């Protein structure tokens, strides 16, 4: 057979995959926070 | 070993510590 | 009202 | 005011399915019980 | 004095044309744009260049000339110690070191690129000088020491599990290699700077959503340890730590294979100093 | 209701001292703060000590009657003393020589109240001021990883000899003894899980060092005072990361960031190191059943000979 | 509050203290019970001293 | 204001019990003068 | 007040403790008495 | 404005199209199955 | 708050710690004759000095 | 006051029962004495 | 404050710490009578000195 | 001022004094030159 | 303060620093006397330097 | 005004002296050139 | 303050100081000659230089 | 305004010629060319 | 301040740094002529250059 | 005040501290001359 | 103060740091003057190109 073992998939794939989608996803979020409109000094005034 | 390259390749590692030097001697030359 | 932390404050 | 959101919800099903899914057809796959992708 | 903007406004107000380094040497920088989100110049253009070959010669090498759909089978080496420093198109290493040189490129731009931005937004020069560290690292490991033992050989593969063959054999070739000095100041360091970056996440995030003054959180770490820092000192420790963790390991591997050849053999002058050689009897002598 | 004066100058048991404080000035002049002391010294500030100060007293004492009482000899020989933990005929029996491990065994209690002891400290501190508790559960992170390495793998080999030695060259020799046990450890994929995390962690460190010292001038290491109206210094590093990477962050989620980054490492080494000897055995054959070796047929042996 | 306290411990307890400081030496009195017992169960079946 | 807090004591004797019988416990039980749980 | 009763009650109670657990820990390493003997 | 926009989607595709086609490119020419490059 | 404890110790204790020194003397006296019993049972078993 | 009468009391009480500690374990260690062999 | 204390001490104790002071020397008195005969017994037992 | 403070040259002598003798009696143990403690 | 110092060491001791300094002086002569005593006799049973 | 202060001067040879002091002896003690304390 | 400080080291040394520096003085003197008297006799015993 | 304190010229000059004496010495010991302590 | 200090070296010297400075070149010649006392000793005794 | 003439100075002496350090050094361990020999 | 110290090199150097430049330079010329009878001094002991 040209396959892992199960404990190939379990132990080390399925946690390279969830780290990467983990990755984009914080990412994405925080991002998403970070652009959005809330309280700020004036940059014309203040600077 | 040529011992004259391996010189000035030591004389490069230790410059490549010179921004962190220069970094601090900054922060205690700017804040009397 | 909006926040840097997300919390919207009156 | 709801406990639950139901985009969580749904969210929360599709990965688990998916991610169940694929888990079970590489252990079976790789078991050699059954024929399938043998060469 | 403080009102909703909604970041536009903010991305506007900063955006200025020519205050790069390409636009004091020249007088005008030829790439000064963006796209996107990026900001591209010189050294913009020369960084994707880079990039793009190194993957492409990563990619040749592991596919083609191995026969491998594997990413994590692949042994991209370097030539021989016999061929010296030599590069030759018919030889067997001769697209690692096209990736190799790719690779350079591409870091040294990233570098100059930072310091370009940072000459946009009229700020200091700290990320860069970290950054430098890290880039330092890399040409110590692939450039300098390769040449100060006198081949190309000596440098590392740059396969995903393999590159880590060469960490393992390079360190028990030395043994001991925790013994090197400049080894456990890297250590040290790195666990150090791991520590300082929990205390500080949970220090502040311990004061976040909260009806109390500024003062709590001084009071907080003055009762725990007896000393409370700063708000800049937290940074510029954090700063110069995670610098010297790297500046410090640069020295630990260049000095292996030139002036050392044994770490259990360096310590053997500690028991023959005057003060303390000659004073016990049986297994306590020396 | 909180008298941060009366935190701060109380006298008792439940009090501070090295009361008046002190001032050192390069302290200032570097780091901008120079005032040390009063610090809180309470009931779990005071069983902390003492265990620690027990354990320490038990391990020095051991180590003056290996060397013979003599202090020139334990001056030379300090750092390559040990005191080891019992050797594998017995098991996790508790009935062992002082000199052939019980001293590491009663050592080993008292640190570990000690550890305990002080994370209750932590928790109680952080609720008399105003703040939450998070560097509590950030050491309770940290001390999974601690438990693991010295009482629960121990429990499930079966020995007291699997857990590392006191002393300054005996975790090294602990860290290589365990690395070459088990096959081999570069192969152990939650160590690449936690090289991963602690690499990250120093890379986002000096980040944010580096970003928060550039932009001073105007002030955005006032991060308390930022999550609550963000001024030209936020602005600017957010823009400089935006230009840089495609995409930037705030002053309340970095710190997000930053913990979660510093607390996975601990997690994944405790899994990693508890999974290394009672599941899998050797961690190259194991990863050559898996497909994450390297064939390697003809290698160049003569890099690695002198 | 200090209340059903008696006069003598008034310094020093209160309603809800006194209350579960009861419970807690009734639990405590229970327990010693029982691992009196079980020592001497432990002896009948295999003495620890010899 | 009290010298001796209720609620501390309660805390403190509750951990030092489970403590102690944890560590008779385990120090008991792996001397091997008792026969429990043999194969 | 200089001294405070809460600090010797606790400094006390703990040092007794310490010293009796370090005096049992002893006393069954040194393998004079039979005790928990095989 | 609109959910989409065009500009994003030229970009998207022509990325994904040129790493494609150097992908099969690298691929068919590992195989060994044509008689391309040979000395 | 000075009342049960005597006129000789006034500056140094109070009535709730006056009560609390009691029970601590109490229970080091009871502990004292328990240690002396244990000590001469146990060399009545082994003596430790030869 | 210059000097402070608690500070002295817990200095003393802590080196004493250190040194006594200190002494025992050197003695028994020896070997000179008949004290709990096995 | 001072009464208790003599005129010569005066500038360094209290009645609190005179108290204390005096508890500590007999304190101090006694385990010295009990050293001196814990080490006459240890020395008709094996001198350490040969 | 004053030079030197004298409850610091206090402390100083008597840990010095402390040091001290603990280092010489450690010393003339376990030279052997003296019986004293001795199998 | 400055009564008891003698006009030569006024501004060096207080009242206190004097009495402790006095005391201080004293232990150091009672021990210097002990310690000649004992190097005696130390000499007689075995001498050092050979 | 004062370059030096002299508390730090004082400090600093007392310092200086005693480690010098051990130093010496313990150069003398291990060359074995005088009697001294032997068995 | 600067009273019995000779005028030529007033503006370096202050009363304390002088008498401190006058101790320092004596016992350095001291020990030189205790020093010199112990190496004379450690080269009567046996000379280091041969 | 000085280009240099006359504090940091003494002590930066008694540090050298300290470690300097130390250096030479221990050299000329170790070198054997004299007799010094023998035996 | 600028007294005792001669004209020339009026911009770079104290009162007080005169003096010691005074005092370090004094000390240095000193050094100096032990030094090459001893020098001349050691020659006599074994010459380091053959 | 400027920095640069303290710094030049300062790396001056320190190069030429170095640099006589390393030549003597250099020398005594060839045996060329005489110098100091058993 | 920029006196004494020629216009050319004003914007570097004050008065005092004149006065130590004239001081460093010398002791540049005096040890290079030394340096060359050293050499000339070894070259006659044992020259070392043949
Ligand atoms: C045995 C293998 C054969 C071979 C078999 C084939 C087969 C089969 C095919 C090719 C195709 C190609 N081969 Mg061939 N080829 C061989 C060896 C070579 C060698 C060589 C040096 O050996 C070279 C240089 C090439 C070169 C090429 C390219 C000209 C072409 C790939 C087009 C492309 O990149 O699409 C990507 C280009 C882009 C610009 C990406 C965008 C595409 C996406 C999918 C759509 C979006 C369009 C976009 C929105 C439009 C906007 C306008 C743009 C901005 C301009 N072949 C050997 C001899 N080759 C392909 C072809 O003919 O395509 C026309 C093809 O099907
Ligand atoms: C030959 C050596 C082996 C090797 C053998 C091992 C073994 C064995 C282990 C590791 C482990 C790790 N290895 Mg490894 N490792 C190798 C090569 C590497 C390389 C490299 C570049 O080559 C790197 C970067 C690493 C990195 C790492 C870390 C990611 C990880 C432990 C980090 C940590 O969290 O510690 C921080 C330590 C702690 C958090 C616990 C201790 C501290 C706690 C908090 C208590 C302290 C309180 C204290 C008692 C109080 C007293 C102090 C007072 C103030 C005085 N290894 C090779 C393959 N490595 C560990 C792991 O996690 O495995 C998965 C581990 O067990
Ligand atoms: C007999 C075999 C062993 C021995 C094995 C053990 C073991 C094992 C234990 C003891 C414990 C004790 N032994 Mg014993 N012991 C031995 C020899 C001795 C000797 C001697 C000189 O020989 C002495 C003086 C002692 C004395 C002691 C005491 C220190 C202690 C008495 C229990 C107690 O205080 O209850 C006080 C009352 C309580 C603790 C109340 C408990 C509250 C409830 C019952 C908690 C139970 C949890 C609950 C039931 C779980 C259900 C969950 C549901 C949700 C309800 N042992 C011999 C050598 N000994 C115990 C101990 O240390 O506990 C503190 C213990 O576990
Ligand atoms: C220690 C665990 C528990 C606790 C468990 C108990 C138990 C059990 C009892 C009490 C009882 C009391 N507790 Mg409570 N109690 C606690 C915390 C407190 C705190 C506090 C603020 O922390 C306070 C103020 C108190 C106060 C009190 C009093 C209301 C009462 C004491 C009666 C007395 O006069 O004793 C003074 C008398 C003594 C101290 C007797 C001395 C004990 C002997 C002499 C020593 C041990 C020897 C052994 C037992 C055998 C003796 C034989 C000898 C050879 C002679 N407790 C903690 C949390 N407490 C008692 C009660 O309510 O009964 C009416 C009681 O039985
Ligand atoms: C561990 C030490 C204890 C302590 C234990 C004692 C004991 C015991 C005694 C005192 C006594 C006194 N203590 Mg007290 N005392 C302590 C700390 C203090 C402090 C402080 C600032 O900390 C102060 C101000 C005092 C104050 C005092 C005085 C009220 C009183 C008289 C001292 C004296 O006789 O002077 C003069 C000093 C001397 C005469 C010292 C000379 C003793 C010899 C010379 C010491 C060398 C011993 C040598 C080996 C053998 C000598 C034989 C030679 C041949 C002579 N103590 C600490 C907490 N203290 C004494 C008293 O009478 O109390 C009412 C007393 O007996
Ligand atoms: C004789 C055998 C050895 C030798 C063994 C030693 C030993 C051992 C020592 C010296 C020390 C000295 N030796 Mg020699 N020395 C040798 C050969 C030499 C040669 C040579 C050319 O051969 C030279 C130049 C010297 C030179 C010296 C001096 C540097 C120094 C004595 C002066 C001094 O500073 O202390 C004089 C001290 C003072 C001026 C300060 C006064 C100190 C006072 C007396 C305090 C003492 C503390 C006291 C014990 C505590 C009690 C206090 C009461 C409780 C109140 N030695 C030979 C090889 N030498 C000593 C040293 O280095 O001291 C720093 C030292 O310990
Ligand atoms: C280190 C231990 C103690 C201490 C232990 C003693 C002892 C013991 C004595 C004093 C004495 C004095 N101390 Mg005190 N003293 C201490 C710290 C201080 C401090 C301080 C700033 O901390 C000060 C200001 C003082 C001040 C004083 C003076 C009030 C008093 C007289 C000094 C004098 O005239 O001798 C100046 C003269 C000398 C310094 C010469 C003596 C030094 C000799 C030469 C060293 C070798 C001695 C040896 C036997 C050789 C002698 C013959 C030689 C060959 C010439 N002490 C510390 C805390 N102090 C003395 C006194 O009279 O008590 C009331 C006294 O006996
Ligand atoms: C003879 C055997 C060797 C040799 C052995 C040495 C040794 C050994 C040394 C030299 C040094 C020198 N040699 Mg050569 N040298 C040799 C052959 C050569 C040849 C050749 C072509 O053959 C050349 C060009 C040189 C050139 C040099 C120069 C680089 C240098 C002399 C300049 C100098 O120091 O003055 C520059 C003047 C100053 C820097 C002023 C500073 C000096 C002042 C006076 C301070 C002195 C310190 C003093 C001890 C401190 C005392 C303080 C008081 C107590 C207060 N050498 C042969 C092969 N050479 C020296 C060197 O490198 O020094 C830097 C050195 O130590
Ligand atoms: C090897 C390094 C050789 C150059 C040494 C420079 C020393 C002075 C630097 C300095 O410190 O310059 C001081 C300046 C400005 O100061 P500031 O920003 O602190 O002022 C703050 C005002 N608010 O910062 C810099 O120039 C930063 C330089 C960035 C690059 C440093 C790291 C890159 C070099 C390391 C090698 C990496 C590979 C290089 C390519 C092969
Ligand atoms: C710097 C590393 C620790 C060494 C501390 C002692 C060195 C001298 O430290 C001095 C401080 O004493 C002085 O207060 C500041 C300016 O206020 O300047 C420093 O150079
Ligand atoms: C981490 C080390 C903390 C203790 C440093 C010990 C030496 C401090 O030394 C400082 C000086 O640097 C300072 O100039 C003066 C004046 O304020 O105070 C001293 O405590
Ligand atoms: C309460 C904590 C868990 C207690 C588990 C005890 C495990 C005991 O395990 C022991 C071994 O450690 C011992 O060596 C042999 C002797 O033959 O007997 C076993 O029962
Ligand atoms: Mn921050």
């Amino acid at each position: 057979s040209p396959w892992p073992v199960w404990s190939g998939y379990a132990l080390c794939f399925v946690p390279l995959a969830a780290v990467i989608l983990g990755f984009i996803i914080a990412a994405r979020f925080t991002d998403k926070q970070a652009t959005s409109a809330y309280l700020r000094l004036d940059p014309a005034k203040a600077n | 070993m040529n011992w004259i390259v391996a010189t000035f390749m030591l004389m490069f590692v230790l410059v490549a510590f010179l921004p962190l030097v220069v970094s601090l001697a900054y922060t205690w030359v700017t804040n009397p | 009202a909006a926040a840097p932390a997300g919390a919207a404050a009156a | 005011d709801r406990p639950f959101e139901f985009r969580t919800s749904v969210v929360v099903s599709t990965l688990l399915g998916l991610v169940m899914a694929l888990l079970i057809h590489f252990v079976v796959l790789s078991s050699g019980a059954f024929n399938w992708l043998r060469a | 004095s403080a009102e909703v903007i909604p970041f536009s406004i903010i991305e506007e107000f900063y955006k200025r044309p020519g205050k790069t380094l390409a636009a004091r040497f020249f007088g005008v920088d030829p790439f000064d744009f963006w796209i996107g989100r990026f900001y591209v110049g010189l050294f913009g253009a020369i960084s994707i260049i880079g990039i793009i070959l190194g993957v492409a010669f990563y990619l040749y090498e592991g596919v083609v000339n191995e026969g491998t759909l594997n990413i994590l089978a692949m042994r991209i080496e370097p030539p021989p110690v016999s061929q010296g420093l030599n590069v030759d198109p018919a030889q067997p290493g001769f697209f690692w070191f096209l990736t190799m040189v790719a690779a350079t490129i591409a870091f040294v731009g990233w570098l100059l690129r930072q310091i370009d931005i940072s000459l946009k937004l009229d700020m200091g020069m700290e990320v860069p000088i970290a950054f430098g560290a890290v880039v330092s690292s890399w040409i110590t490991l692939q450039w300098l020491r390769p040449i100060a033992m006198g081949a190309w050989g000596h440098g590392f593969p740059l396969g995903i599990t393999h590159h880590l063959d060469w960490v393992s054999n390079i360190g028990y070739q030395y043994y001991n290699f925790f013994y090197n000095p400049f080894h456990a100041i890297g250590i040290t360091l790195l666990f150090a700077s791991t520590l300082f970056l929990h205390m500080h996440g949970s220090a502040v995030l311990s004061e976040a959503k909260r009806n109390i003054s500024d003062q709590n959180i001084h009071v907080f770490w003055r009762n725990i340890l007896g000393y409370s820092i700063g708000e800049i000192g937290i940074h510029r420790v954090a700063f110069w730590t995670g610098a010297a963790s790297v500046l410090f390991s640069n020295l630990c591997i260049f000095l292996s294979g030139t002036f050392v050849k044994d770490w259990n053999a360096f310590w053997g002058f500690w028991d023959k100093m005057p003060i303390w050689n000659g004073v016990g009897q049986g297994a306590l002598v020396a | 209701p909180i008298d941060l004066h009366d935190e701060e100058y109380r006298d008792g048991l439940e009090g501070t001292i090295a009361k008046p404080p002190g001032h050192v000035g390069w302290m200032q002049r570097l780091l901008g703060e120079g005032q040390v002391g009063p610090i809180y010294v309470g009931l779990w500030g005071v069983i902390s000590f003492i265990t620690f100060f027990a354990s320490a007293f038990i391990i020095l004492v051991d180590y003056g009657r290996q060397v013979g009482w003599n202090p020139i000899i334990y001056l030379r020989e300090f750092w390559n003393l040990a005191v080891y933990p019992p050797p594998t005929e017995y098991g996790l029996s508790w009935n062992v020589p002082w000199d052939k491990g019980g001293a590491w065994l009663a050592a080993t209690f008292f640190l570990h109240i000690s550890v305990l002891t002080w994370w209750a400290r932590l928790y109680t501190r952080a609720k008399a001021t105003g703040v939450g508790t998070q560097l509590a559960w950030g050491f309770a992170s940290a001390l999974s990883l601690y438990f693991v390495i010295y009482l629960f793998h121990p429990l499930a080999l079966g020995n007291w000899s699997a857990a590392p030695g006191h002393g300054f060259r005996a975790i090294l020799d602990w860290t290589n003894y365990v690395s070459i046990h088990w096959g081999n450890f570069y192969y152990n994929p939650f160590h690449m899980l936690s090289i991963f995390f602690l690499l990250g962690s120093t890379l986002l460190l000096a980040m944010h060092g580096a970003t928060i010292v550039a932009t001073s001038k105007w002030k955005s290491e006032m991060e308390f005072t930022e999550m609550m109206a963000e001024g030209p210094g936020t602005q600017r590093a957010q823009l400089f990361w935006r230009w840089v990477m495609g995409w930037n962050a705030n002053s309340y989620n970095i710190h997000i960031w930053a913990w979660w980054f510093a607390a996975f490492t601990a997690i994944t080494g405790a899994i990693g190191l508890f999974l290394s000897g009672t599941l899998v055995p050797d961690w190259y054959a194991w990863g050559e059943t898996a497909k994450i070796v390297a064939p390697w047929p003809n290698p160049d042996w003569a890099q690695y000979v002198f | 509050q200090n209340d059903l306290v008696p006069d003598q411990w008034k310094p020093l307890f209160n309603n809800a203290e006194w209350l579960v400081h009861d419970i807690v030496v009734k639990t405590i009195y229970g327990g010693l019970i029982i691992a009196v017992i079980a020592h001497v169960l432990c002896w009948a079946w295999t003495p620890w001293i010899r």
